[PDB]
Parts: C-alpha cells; sequence; structure tokens
C-alpha cells in the first residue's frame, strides 16, 4: 500500500471540453477474470476506488502479458482523456551532457519503484479516469472504478511525479547541501565527495526519506555499479564514452538504413574524432520513399571506409573541472567539412564534434570557419556554462581583412593562431580600383527559356571579340561563363565588366569553393591572375554593352 | 506596496492561448545575476513559484542597468504583447503625442519601478511565467510567475496609465509647453529650452515624480564623473529623410561615369524624374575603365538637374498606421551603418546613419546594437512604436550576443538577411 500524503497538483480539462465518454463491452473472459486480480489488488493499495452507476465518464481497458509470460500486466488507452486534458509545463527536454557533469567521488543509482502510483491525483480530476470492466456476456453491473493517483500513460503524470519527487527531496537536499542529486524519469542520481563509508549511509538515509514519502527504491546494495549505461553512454568513474556502435555489413543499403547509419555516426562524432558524414548524407539528399534502395557511390564507401577504420579502437572522454581553461580547437578537413576538440588537457577531450555546411551553393573558408566557432560558442555555454578560448588555423591579418571587408556583421572571442596546416587564407582578392594598363573586357551572356542553348562572349578596348555557343543552359550559367571567357582570354591583370547583378554576387562573395564547376573554374583562374577588377553597369541601358544575340 | 480597488482584469483575444516560448541558455553568470534578483523579488512579494500546472513561458535575459556594474533582470515580452496588448493598444490604449518630435531636446526616463507597486490581475498571473535556466540541462529549471505588474509587458502601463497622469498633472500645469509621452517603462519628456533649462527642469520632474512616490533610477553620476557624457538627450528637430549624395567630383574616368549612371538608375525607381541620357552617350564605344572621359555641357546640364532633384523629398510618402513599420540596416565599414524606415518598398519615412569610434573600442556586434536601439528611440519618439529590423547577422550569433550591449527595458521585433549585394555604396 504505497499512497502518500503528498499535495496534490490541481488539474483542468483543456476549456470548452469535458470527459472521455468512450465505453468498453469488448472482449473476452480470459482476460477480464484478470483484470479482476489487478483491480482487487490495487483497491487494497488505495490506488483505485469502485464507483456508482452515477453517470461518470468512461476510458477503454485493455490486458496484456508480460515478456517471459510470467507475471500479467494491465493497460489504459488513455488517448481520449489524454487530448481532453489541460497542457502542463514541459518535463524535460534535452539531457545533461557528460562533458559537462563534474568528477566526483561516489555515484549512486536509484530507481523508484510504482513511481506515478505511489503518486496522488487531484480530487476533482479523478472523475474523469473513470473506466469500467464487463461481465462476461451477460451484461450485468461490471466493476466501475476510478484512479486516486496518477495514472499509467495519462498526459500529467510524468511532470506531476516530477515536481513531486522534488518537493519530497527538498527537506533533505537541505540537511545534505553538500551532497548532488540529479531527477530523471523514474531515476534519481545521487553523488558526493563524502567519503565512501558516509557516503554509504547517506545514500541509506535518503531511502529511508524516500520511503517515508511512499517511494520504493533498490533494496539490494545500492544496485547498479559503473558503467552505468544512460541514454546511450557509458559513464565510468574517470571518463565517459560512448555505447558501443555496430555499423552494419551489407550487399544493399535502403534509404532507411543509410539514416540509422548516419545516425550512429553523428552519435559518435561527439566523442570519436575524424567523423564524416558528408558523402552518405549526400546520398541521402534526394527525400522519397525509405524503402528505396539507393546505390553507395565511391566517395561515400571512401568515408564509411575511414570511419570504420576511426571506430576501430575505443576512445574516452574527460569529465569537467571548473578550475581549469575550457579550450576548443578546429581543424578543416577539407570537403566542406570541419571537426574540432574541446578539452581542458592536451592528451585528454572534454568532447568533439563536427560543422559541415548545408545550405548555400557556395561559400568560403574563413565563413564557414567563423559559423563553426559560432557552433562550438552556443554548445560550450549549453554544456559548461561559458564560452571556450579558442585555437585557430588562421592568420590575424588574414581574419580582421575579412572581417572588416564583410558586409554582414560578424564577431568572435579570442583567438590564438595555430599553425597546424591545411591553414585558413584568402585565395585571391578583388581590386577596390580598376587597374590601370589593364584590358577592358565588356562580357555579355543569353540563353533562351525554352531551347536553353544560348551563348557567352566579350568585346574589349583593344578591338578583342569572340562569341562561345552553349547548350543546355541558363542566363545566369551564361553570364559566369562570360565571365570566364574574359578570365581566359587576358593576361594577368584584367578589367571585366558585367550586366549581371547574379554573376557580380557570387563573384564579390569571394567564394573558395563551389557545387557548381563553372564557379569552380572561375576560382582557379581569380586565383591564378595577379589583379581582377570586376565592374557592373546597368543591363539594357546602352553604355557598354554586347550587342550579341 | 498598496493594493488599489480591485485589481484592473486582463483577458485576451477570443481564442488566443497564452505565450509558450523556449528559454534560450545563459552564461553561468547570468544565471547567477537572475538566481539573486529572482529571490529579492520573491522576498518582495513581486513573483511566486509555480507548478507543472503552468504550462506558458517567457524568456528571461541579463543585462547591466544603463552604465552600471549592477545586474539587471531584462524579460522578454514581445509574445505576451502580441497576444494582449493587440487588444490593450484598443482597450487601454495611449495615445501618442505627433508635436514630441518637434521639441528641440528630449531627454528619456525611467519610471518602471512604478508598475511594481501595482497587484496583477489574479487570473493573468499565469501568462507571465518565466524559468530560470540550468547549466547542461541538470534541473529543471526555476519557475515563476508575476504578481505585479511586470517591466516589459505592454499592459504595465496601460494599467498604471490613471496613475501616471494623475501624478504628472502638477507638472503639467506649470509646465504648458514641456511634451511627455509614456512608452512602457520609459518618459519621454520634450522641450524648446536651452539645454541648461531643459535639463534643470528634467531634473524638477525627477524631484516631482520622487516626491510623489516614483523612484527614478536613472540618477547620474552626481558629483564627479571621472569622465562621461552625462545628459541622454535626444533632438528630434533635426531628424529628417537623408538625401541622396552624387559623388562630387572634377574629372571623371569611365568608370566612375559607370558608377554614376548605376546608382542614378538605382534613384529612378524612387525618383521617377532623373533622366540618365546625355551620361550614357559620353561613354558609347568600348573604353578602357581608366580613360578620362571629359564632361561636356549638357551632361553637366543632365547631372546638376538630377542633382537638385534629389534633395527635395519624395512624392506620396506618408505613415501607414494599419502597417508595421519596417527597419533595414546596411554595415558600410569603418564603424559606420546606415538604416532607412520604410512600410512600402521605396518609399522611405525616415533614413539615416549612425556612427561611433571607428577603431579599438568596439566591435562589429556592439555597434549594430547600439544602431538597432538607436533607430528604435528614434521611432518610438516619431510614430510611437518599434520597427521590424532586418538584420546583417548571423541569427546564432546576434541570439547570442545581443544581450551583451543592450541598455533597453524593451525589444524591437527582428528577423536577418542576407541579401543584399549592391546597397553598401548606394546608401552612403
Ligand atoms: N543508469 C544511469 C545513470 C547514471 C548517471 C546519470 C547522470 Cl546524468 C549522472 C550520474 O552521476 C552523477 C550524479 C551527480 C553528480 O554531481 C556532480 C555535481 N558537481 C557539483 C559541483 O561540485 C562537483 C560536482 C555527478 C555525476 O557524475 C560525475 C561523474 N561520474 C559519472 C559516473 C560515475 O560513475 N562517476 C563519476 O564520477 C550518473
Amino acid at each position: 500500500v504505497p499512497i502518500s500524503p503528498i499535495e496534490t497538483v490541481p488539474v483542468k480539462l483543456k476549456p470548452g471540453m469535458d470527459g472521455p465518454k468512450v465505453k468498453q463491452w469488448p472482449l473476452t473472459e480470459e482476460k477480464i477474470k484478470a483484470l479482476v486480480e489487478i483491480c482487487t489488488e490495487m483497491e487494497k493499495e488505495g490506488k483505485i476506488s469502485k464507483i456508482g452507476p452515477e453517470n461518470p465518464y468512461n476510458t477503454p481497458v485493455f490486458a496484456i502479458k508480460k515478456k517471459d509470460s510470467t507475471k500479467w500486466r494491465k493497460l489504459v488507452d488513455f488517448r481520449e482523456l489524454n487530448k481532453r486534458t489541460q497542457d502542463f509545463w514541459e518535463v524535460q527536454l534535452g539531457i545533461p551532457h557528460p562533458a559537462g557533469l563534474k568528477k566526483k567521488k561516489s555515484v549512486t543509482v536509484l530507481d523508484v519503484g510504482d513511481a506515478y502510483f505511489s503518486v496522488p491525483l487531484d480530487e476533482d480530476f479523478r472523475k474523469y479516469t473513470a473506466f469500467t470492466i464487463p461481465s462476461i456476456n451477460n451484461e450485468t453491473p461490471g466493476i466501475r472504478y476510478q484512479y486516486n493517483v496518477l495514472p499509467q500513460g495519462w498526459k500529467g503524470s510524468p511532470a506531476i511525479f516530477q515536481s513531486s519527487m522534488t518537493k519530497i527531496l527538498e527537506p533533505f537536499a537541505a540537511q545534505n547541501p553538500d551532497i548532488v542529486i540529479y531527477q530523471y524519469m523514474d531515476d534519481l542520481y545521487v553523488g558526493s565527495d563524502l567519503e565512501i563509508g558516509q557516503h554509504r549511509t547517506k545514500i541509506e538515509e535518503l531511502r529511508q526519506h524516500l520511503l517515508r514519502w511512499g517511494l520504493t527504491t533498490p533494496d539490494k546494495k545500492h544496485q547498479k555499479e559503473p558503467p552505468f549505461l544512460w541514454m546511450g553512454y557509458e559513464l565510468h568513474p574517470d571518463k565517459w564514452t560512448v555505447q558501443p556502435i555496430v555499423l552494419p555489413e551489407k550487399d544493399s543499403w535502403t534509404v532507411n538504413d543509410i539514416q540509422k547509419l548516419v545516425g550512429k555516426l553523428n552519435w559518435a562524432s561527439q566523442i570519436y574524432p575524424g567523423i564524416k558524414v558528408r558523402q552518405l548524407s549526400k546520398l541521402l539528399r534526394g527525400t522519397k520513399a525509405l524503402t528505396e534502395v539507393i546505390p553507395l557511390t565511391e566517395e561515400a564507401e571512401l568515408e564509411l571506409a575511414e570511419n570504420r577504420e576511426i571506430l576501430k579502437e575505443p576512445v574516452h572522454g574527460v569529465y569537467y573541472d571548473p578550475s581549469k581553461d575550457l579550450i576548443a580547437e578546429i581543424q578543416k578537413q577539407g570537403q566542406g567539412q570541419w571537426t574540432y576538440q574541446i578539452y581542458q588537457e592536451p592528451f585528454k577531450n572534454l568532447k568533439t564534434g563536427k560543422y559541415a555546411r548545408m545550405r548555400g551553393a557556395h561559400t568560403n573558408d574563413v565563413k564557414q570557419l567563423t559559423e563553426a566557432v559560432q557552433k562550438i560558442t552556443t554548445e560550450s555555454i549549453v554544456i559548461w556554462g561559458k564560452t571556450p578560448k579558442f585555437k585557430l588555423p588562421i592568420q590575424k591579418e588574414t581574419w580582421e581583412t575579412w572581417w572588416t571587408e564583410y558586409w554582414q556583421a560578424t564577431w568572435i572571442p579570442e583567438w590564438e593562431f595555430v599553425n597546424t596546416p591545411p591553414l585558413v587564407k584568402l585565395w585571391y582578392q578583388l581590386e577596390k580600383e580598376p587597374i590601370v594598363g589593364a584590358e577592358t573586357f565588356y562580357v555579355d551572356g543569353a540563353a533562351n527559356r525554352e531551347t536553353k542553348l544560348g551563348k557567352a562572349g566579350y568585346v574589349t578596348n583593344k578591338g578583342r571579340q569572340k562569341v562561345v555557343p552553349l547548350t543546355n543552359t541558363t542566363n545566369q550559367k551564361t553570364e559566369l561563363q562570360a565571365i570566364y571567357l574574359a578570365l581566359q582570354d587576358s593576361g594577368l591583370e584584367v578589367n571585366i565588366v558585367t550586366d549581371s547583378q547574379y554573376a557580380l554576387g557570387i563573384i564579390q562573395a569571394q567564394p573558395d569553393k563551389s557545387e557548381s564547376e563553372l564557379v569552380n573554374q572561375i576560382i582557379e583562374q581569380l586565383i591564378k591572375k595577379e589583379k581582377v577588377y570586376l565592374a557592373w553597369v546597368p543591363a539594357h541601358k546602352g553604355i557598354g554593352g554586347n550587342e550579341q544575340v | 506596496p498598496i493594493s488599489p480597488i480591485e485589481t484592473v482584469p486582463v483577458k485576451l483575444k477570443p481564442g488566443m492561448d497564452g505565450p509558450k516560448v523556449k528559454q534560450w541558455p545563459l552564461t553561468e553568470e547570468k544565471i547567477k545575476a537572475l538566481v539573486e534578483i529572482c529571490t529579492e523579488m520573491e522576498k518582495e512579494g513581486k513573483i511566486s513559484k509555480i507548478g507543472p500546472e503552468n504550462p506558458y513561458n517567457t524568456p528571461v535575459f541579463a543585462i547591466k542597468k544603463k552604465d552600471s556594474t549592477k545586474w539587471r533582470k531584462l524579460v522578454d515580452f514581445r509574445e505576451l504583447n502580441k497576444r494582449t496588448q493587440d487588444f490593450w493598444e484598443v482597450q487601454l490604449g495611449i495615445p501618442h503625442p505627433a508635436g514630441l518630435k518637434k521639441k528641440k531636446s528630449v531627454t528619456v526616463l525611467d519610471v518602471g519601478d512604478a508598475y511594481f507597486s501595482v497587484p496583477l490581475d489574479e487570473d493573468f498571473r499565469k501568462y507571465t511565467a518565466f524559468t530560470i535556466p540550468s547549466i547542461n540541462n541538470e534541473t529543471p529549471g526555476i519557475r515563476y510567475q508575476y504578481n505585479v505588474l511586470p517591466q516589459g509587458w505592454k499592459g504595465s502601463p496601460a494599467i498604471f496609465q490613471s496613475s501616471m497622469t494623475k501624478i504628472l498633472e502638477p507638472f503639467k500645469k506649470q509646465n504648458p509647453d514641456i511634451v511627455i509621452y509614456q512608452y512602457m517603462d520609459d518618459l519621454y519628456v520634450g522641450s524648446d529650452l536651452e539645454i541648461g533649462q531643459h535639463r534643470t527642469k528634467i531634473e524638477e520632474l525627477r524631484q516631482h515624480l520622487l516626491r510623489w512616490g516614483l523612484t527614478t533610477p536613472d540618477k547620474k553620476h552626481q558629483k564627479e564623473p571621472p569622465f562621461l557624457w552625462m545628459g541622454y538627450e535626444l533632438h528630434p528637430d533635426k531628424w529628417t529623410v537623408q538625401p541622396i549624395v552624387l559623388p562630387e567630383k572634377d574629372s571623371w574616368t569611365v568608370n566612375d561615369i559607370q558608377k554614376l549612371v548605376g546608382k542614378l538608375n538605382w534613384a529612378s525607381q524612387i525618383y521617377p524624374g532623373i533622366k540618365v541620357r546625355q551620361l550614357s552617350k559620353l561613354l558609347r564605344g568600348t573604353k578602357a575603365l581608366t580613360e578620362v572621359i571629359p564632361l561636356t555641357e549638357e551632361a553637366e546640364l543632365e547631372l546638376a538637374e538630377n542633382r537638385e532633384i534629389l534633395k527635395e523629398p519624395v512624392h506620396g510618402v506618408y505613415y501607414d498606421p494599419s502597417k508595421d513599420l519596417i527597419a533595414e540596416i546596411q554595415k558600410q565599414g569603418q564603424g559606420q551603418w546606415t538604416y532607412q524606415i520604410y512600410q512600402e518598398p521605396f518609399k522611405n519615412l525616415k533614413t539615416g546613419k549612425y556612427a561611433r569610434m571607428r577603431g579599438a573600442h568596439t566591435n562589429d556586434v556592439k555597434q549594430l546594437t547600439e544602431a538597432v536601439q538607436k533607430i528604435t528611440t528614434e521611432s518610438i519618439v516619431i510614430w510611437g512604436k518599434t520597427p521590424k529590423f532586418k538584420l546583417p547577422i548571423q541569427k546564432e550569433t546576434w541570439e547570442t550576443w545581443w544581450t551583451e550591449y543592450w541598455q533597453a527595458t524593451w525589444i524591437p521585433e527582428w528577423e536577418f538577411v542576407n541579401t543584399p549585394p549592391l546597397v553598401k555604396l548606394w546608401y552612403q
């Protein structure tokens, strides 16, 4: 009989609604007779009470055999009532990350027996939890019950339970301020720097308190000992790591299986350094049926191979020490992928991770570095409550040049240069003023929206002219083409003039990489040149433009 | 404090649920300060802890005062504002003094503490819920709701409006030429007086308000500030739409005339009376960019005609009160930022540029933040409401760092842009 004198949390039904009226006649004698054995023993414990046909509401009742088929179990579908009940404060969303926990001499896990049923339910609301066990086929006045406690699966049970546990812990946590209790779902994770004797007795004091409030705790010893497999982790006394990851070997890969694979790889990346999901997730780009068979690419199998090689030997993360500096360090992997490690110490990491640019058709190395720094700053604020000192493979003046000439407002915490290659540099810079003694190319390009043929060309002050035909293209593509043509046919210093805000837009962004081969070739040419001045004019306003069709 | 007649009942739009908004993660420092502040407010009765049966949430941040080294708690009420004040700009709405922008000097005074003396309608309290977050999700956060009129809520000055009118009545009587407007937690006081007269009158209002029970912790550095600009004062009579400026040059090249024709052509979609014809004919056949083109008589007859056509205001540009105000900002480099405040495209209600110390003091985010505050205050003074910003910054970066440099008690709406290529040269 584990009931409790705990203050109940007042509950309302969603405004303008009422209690679930669902009726259940069905079905079978075997289950019906089995439900009374549970209901009478629950009534004994005071968790439920019989009610009269005063016309209350009703909820469906099921029954099922537990795994191994030893002891039965009762089920209740509260879906209707759940939809009809008020909202509650969100129980918990994220869970603490092990890199953010702090080393403690002793740690104990306690699971609470009977949980919700040990916590009373607001009186006026109990009448909406009413349910009915039928008779056998005979229509006889079958038993009618209702809950005096938190019903399993009801919408309000987890939050109310958490707040109840918190209020119960409060007088204990007062008497014992030097010990730390974390509360998660049905468990409690206690820890202290108390010597193992007084710790072992404190835990027992806690258990006695809890049991005085009607809450069961594991009898034999303290039960669970390290590890400590929690939420896919392994928490060891001096270290944490992920639970073992298994990457399946298959002849065929469905999109579902690639989803599972990318999932496991991502999960693994917080600790194992170097994990690359780019090519494998690139397979998953097209969004379609999850049962489709997707052939792997070569770069995908190479990537997966490198991951398998990384996952070969196990790696460990450490715990947080507030006394020591927090450092984060970033490396470019080179595919548009970046990787980082966070540590207070040289040979041991708090954790690791990766950043990959998804959106945009073209990007920049410095911009991506900045975005990574942003990601890590957010993450560090979340986990440790502060921001790390950064170690970055970028020269001061390179960075300064970029943020000073960048149209967006960016900012970085204090950081120091690390000479570890590959470094981060600006592979070229456009001239901010036109070049004297340089040939001036007037470029244009145009396409037909139907045929998609079009052409790209230039006309220069030296009287030089060229026109090249294109097939299977678009106006933007013909404009980038035209610029590329001017780059190919000119010297080491060149003045280009274009009619398109698009092309000017791509180029002035100073990208060092892109997902179109064209822009890449243009990038190569731009790097190869000593000076390039790109300038814009209104299209079809008749100044220097190309009249070519 | 006291409990005046009942409490002003607050309802919402029919079918409008309370605010449910995520609490951004905070530094340990800021969590600490919030915990202290709220422990105090809990002691003074202003807020109380709440149960799981309260679903609603409003974000909370920690900034510092104005110039002070002491922490201040800033509640972000934007959501609850849209969910109440929209019928509380109607039911209890405060009228806006179109003559406030005329005054030679305007001082802003912080009256927020006033609201704390007044209780909040019981049934409404559950919508003021906020959460002090825990580091690394280690504990469920600390959850309070307000027992008194909260700062940052737009219903608070609306409820206190009558008390404010009454307390202000005597000062208004002795000073009929001074304009006083209440926007949320701030009093905007305009005058045509000289700076000394203005400051003395403002101190008169400070002492008046003070002896009627209103503290105003806007109090200055007192006897000996080591180095500061002590007065916080605006000057709205000088605030207008900045005219577009064509480059002034002695001799021009092909390139320069190209930038000129381009900028003029861009202006044409604002001022319809612009013709670039004679500047186009002065280039024509393909030339080198660096080649110097002589300015003819006809070309400069077009240029000087396009210069003084650009010094006049636009036509049909008026403020639509049924529409939101929009503020775009573009970064100019060297500690300079330019902005426009409009409603429909290319019709600019007000434009401006706000610069500051160029180097070895401030960074980009600090500058953009002060800029947003400046523009917002101008917007309050002029239209009685704040613009929604299109910010040239990465969302997460701003969401992380905006509370470092933020001295205001109100939060404008904002969104983030990647777009503009060419507006830099054109709006500077
Ligand atoms: N099933 C299962 C789940 C198990 C589980 C789950 C969670 Cl979320 C936490 C946990 O243990 C801790 C509990 C409290 C604590 O309190 C720390 C609070 N700070 C406060 C400031 O002082 C320093 C400590 C630190 C802990 O770890 C410290 C590191 N650690 C982890 C595991 C271990 O065996 N030994 C350790 O030493 C256990």
